């Protein structure tokens, strides 16, 4: 979740 | 040296130790450390992805490949990173997990502590066994993030292929720097690699008892949790693929 905002971001 | 080196450019994208924020003075407590550790662990998790997205290639891949690699291979990389860090100067085989949170001799002694540690310690005491370069330990990092995908492959399997060999060339330039029968060294090296999802293997089944049982009474950040949580029962359908080298 987060870890996708993180990774696209 | 044929302008930047993939290999010099990782040593520079390698990310900078961070501290536990543990308090010591307090008597040590097993699991005020270990609650101690995961809420660092989220952190050079988060620091990794910035690690990651940094990496030639990766932002290339299709962003749900990166996406899962990172899910899968987060634990191996926690765990070889800190296998060199205990390695780089821990003769006494003490745990370094941070710049001021160092397992000793008597802090191992603790409640359910060299249970697991044992794991760990493997790590840089094979490190140490083959005294392993900075520079070939960059490029091993670098390869963990893909010792494991799906069953199906990814969106990207070809890209990602294509990249990891290229990695796989690294190492070996790297390995080839200081000659011979040089195709051994990289043999044992290999075989580590391979090693690590073992590792990586029991390390989950102390996590996930850890990250379930409240009658242990220890934290995780909210990072591990979504990473946990989704990984647990999944990659516990034999849905993924420990990719290895040596059968
Ligand atoms: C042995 C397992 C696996 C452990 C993790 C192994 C990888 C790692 C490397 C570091 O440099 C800092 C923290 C971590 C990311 C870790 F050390 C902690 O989070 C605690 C942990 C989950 C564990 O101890 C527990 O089961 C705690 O309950």
């Amino acid at each position: 979740a987060l870890l996708r905002y993180l990774l696209d971001k | 040296q044929l302008t930047p080196t993939l290999v010099s450019l990782l040593e520079v994208i390698e990310p900078e130790v961070l501290y536990a924020g543990y308090d010591s003075s307090v008597p040590d407590s097993t699991w005020r450390i270990m609650t101690t550790l995961n809420m660092l662990g989220g952190r050079q998790v988060i620091a990794a992805v910035k690690w990651a997205k940094a990496i030639p290639g990766f932002r290339n891949l299709h962003l749900d490949d990166q996406m899962t690699l990172l899910q899968y291979s987060w634990m191996s990389l926690m765990a070889f990173a800190l296998g060199w860090r205990s390695y780089r100067q821990s003769s006494a085989n003490l745990l370094c997990f941070a710049p001021d949170l160092i397992i000793n001799e008597q802090r191992m002694t603790l409640p359910d502590m060299y249970d697991q540690c044992k794991h760990m310690l493997y790590v840089s005491s094979e490190l140490h066994r083959l005294q392993v370069s900075y520079e070939e330990y960059l490029c091993m990092k670098t390869l963990l993030l893909l010792s494991s995908v799906p069953k199906d492959g990814l969106k990207s399997q070809e890209l990602f292929d294509e990249i990891r060999m290229t990695y796989i060339k690294e190492l070996g330039k790297a390995i080839v720097k200081r000659s011979s029968q040089n195709w051994q060294r990289f043999y044992q090296l290999t075989k580590l690699l391979d090693s690590m999802h073992e590792v990586v293997e029991n390390l989950l089944n102390y996590c996930f008892q850890t990250f379930l049982d409240k009658t242990m009474s220890i934290e995780f950040p909210e990072m591990l949790a979504e990473i946990i949580t989704n990984q647990i029962p999944k990659y516990s359908n034999g849905n993924i693929k420990k990719l290895l080298f040596h059968q």
